[PDB]
């Protein structure tokens, strides 16, 4: 069926969830960016700290990778579950990263083509 | 650096880790035919080993 | 050479002799020249253990003795025939070592 | 079992607990008007360091802890 | 445990290749009798089992200084969830049954 980038964002976040990943914090962010094992990026609406967003832009410039900026990405990333073992402690996230490979080895999808067509522009 | 330092000294002559094969017990280990038990477990479990009393 | 040697060892003399009689009859069921069962000296294993778990009372010991009885049957035949005779529901506790030379 | 009476020196086996900033940037420099980076962090030949992991060199020896190397400039 | 999560999921996969194995009662044993030379500390093996004992979905039948693993359907479900994998990996013994 016809399935767009907005719906494909759920798919890419789910694929990231299956391989855990989803690097958080500030430290150890550009490990996969140097050797290009990650071929997809996600950004949230607006920003809270200019330092982080300008660092992310400068890093994308250092790696020649184009970002994707969407609206209400937080709910689409929360639908996949970020519990971190049961209701003990709370999650917190700002920028969604589908690090290390886009698609599963045994589970492909047509969303990859449209996501990358809107990702390489 | 304990990951590469773990188990540094080979304790081969001692039977702290080569004690009675049943439980955490020592003080009376016998190696006749390689039993590796104390007297307690051997005597209570000698019926299954095959050692009988007709002497 | 086709001299197949069964080194058969067990804890019970009667079970051992029943195994030997059945094997030598199965050889006697076929046309196979055989030798009589050769009885190597039984191994008597002694373990003298103090009885009281903590040293107290009169010095009392148990003497557990292990009698291991071993026969050999060397017959002039290919080992396949002996294996054909083998599938006879061998008695438990009787172990067979196969020697081919 | 009975008391061993830890009463003279510190009776503490707990590990370290430190407070610092949420945004700690020591692998890069900011407020530099430059998209590139002038490499003052030492190049690490280990296949476990990317662009997010580097080392800082002090006046005494060269520190390590990943592959046990030495870039000594004392 | 000062141990990476990826290795814990590797332990989960190696267990999921079967249904139950046994553990050696020792914390000084560098390796694992089943997972020999796979960087799996025995003390962390019993760490894993004691964690799922705290959860309450696994048990043991310890004997002769040897832990005897257990696994109930809810525990198998939890391991197949945290592995983030399909339940299709049934123990290979039924493929050799």
């Amino acid at each position: 069926g016809v399935m767009d980038v907005n719906t494909a964002l759920q798919e890419v976040l789910k694929t990231a969830l299956i391989h855990d990943g989803l690097a958080r914090g500030i430290r150890e962010a550009a490990k996969a960016l140097d050797k290009r094992q990650a071929h997809l990026c996600v950004l949230a609406s607006n920003c809270d700290e200019p330092m982080y967003v300008k660092l992310v832009e400068a890093l994308c410039a250092e790696h020649q990778i184009n970002l994707i900026k969407v609206d209400d990405n937080k709910k689409l990333g929360e639908w996949v579950g970020l519990c971190k073992i049961d209701r003990e402690g709370k999650p917190r996230k700002v920028v969604g990263c589908s690090c290390v490979v886009v698609k599963d080895y045994g589970k492909e999808s047509q969303a990859k083509d449209v996501i990358e067509e809107y990702f390489k522009c | 650096g304990h990951q590469q330092l773990y188990w540094s000294h080979p304790r081969k002559f001692g039977q702290g880790s080569r004690s009675c094969r049943v439980c955490s017990n020592r003080h009376g280990l016998i190696r006749k035919y390689g039993l590796n038990m104390c007297r307690q477990c051997f005597r209570q479990y000698a019926k299954d080993i095959g050692f009988i009393k007709l002497d | 050479i086709h001299r197949i040697r069964i080194t058969l060892t067990s804890r019970n003399v009667k079970s051992l002799e029943k195994v030997c009689a059945d094997l030598i009859r199965g050889a006697k069921e076929k046309n196979l020249k055989v030798k009589g069962p050769v009885r190597m000296p039984t191994k008597t294993l002694r373990i003298t253990t103090r009885k009281t778990p903590c040293g107290e009372g009169s010095k009392t010991w148990d003497r557990f003795q292990m009698r291991i009885h071993k026969r050999l049957i060397d017959l002039h035949s290919p080992s396949e025939i002996v294996k054909q005779i083998t599938s006879i529901s061998i008695e438990p506790g009787v172990e067979v070592e196969v020697t081919i030379a | 079992k009975k008391r061993k009476k830890k009463s003279y020196t510190t009776p503490k086996k707990n590990k370290h607990k430190r407070k610092k900033v949420k945004l700690a940037v020591l692998k890069y420099y900011k407020v530099d008007e430059n998209g590139k980076i002038s490499r003052l962090r030492r190049e690490c030949p280990s296949d476990e360091c990317g662009a997010g992991v580097f080392m800082a060199s002090h006046f005494d020896r060269h520190y390590c802890g990943k592959c046990c190397l030495t870039y000594c400039f004392n | 445990m000062l141990m990476p999560k990826k290795n814990r999921i590797a332990i989960y996969e190696l267990l999921f290749k079967e249904g139950v194995m046994v553990a050696k009662k020792d914390v000084h044993m560098p390796k694992h009798p089943e997972l020999a030379d796979k960087n799996v500390p025995n003390l962390h093996v019993m760490k894993a089992m004691q964690s799922l004992k705290s959860r309450g979905y696994v048990k043991e039948q310890f004997a002769w200084r040897h832990f005897y693993w257990y696994l109930t359907n809810e525990g198998i479900q939890y391991l197949r969830d945290y592995l983030h994998l399909p339940p299709e990996i049934v123990p290979a013994t039924l493929r050799r049954s």
